[PDB]
C-alpha cells in the first residue's frame, strides 16, 4: 500500500 | 459489499481507478486505515478508504 496519504474527499 | 462515492484516478503504485457508483469487494486496509485494498471488474488494488462505503 502507498506510503503517501490519499487525496481528501471532494 | 461496497459502492464508490467519487471518481479516483490511479496514481500507480498499485492503486486502482474507480468510478462513482461502481461496486467493490473489500479485502482489507493498510496500517493507518487510510487506504483500502479492493477488487472491482477492472482489477484489484488500493483505493482511498473514505471514497467508498458499505451498500445493502
Amino acid at each position: 500500500a502507498p506510503t503517501y496519504s490519499p487525496p481528501l474527499p471532494p | 459489499l461496497f459502492v464508490a462515492l467519487y471518481d479516483f484516478v490511479a496514481s500507480g503504485d498499485n492503486t486502482l481507478s474507480i468510478t462513482k457508483g461502481e461496486k467493490l469487494r473489500v479485502l482489507g486496509y493498510n496500517h493507518n486505515g487510510e487506504w483500502c485494498e479492493a477488487q472491482t471488474k477492472n482489477g484489484q488494488g488500493w483505493v482511498p478508504s473514505n471514497y467508498i462505503t458499505p451498500v445493502n
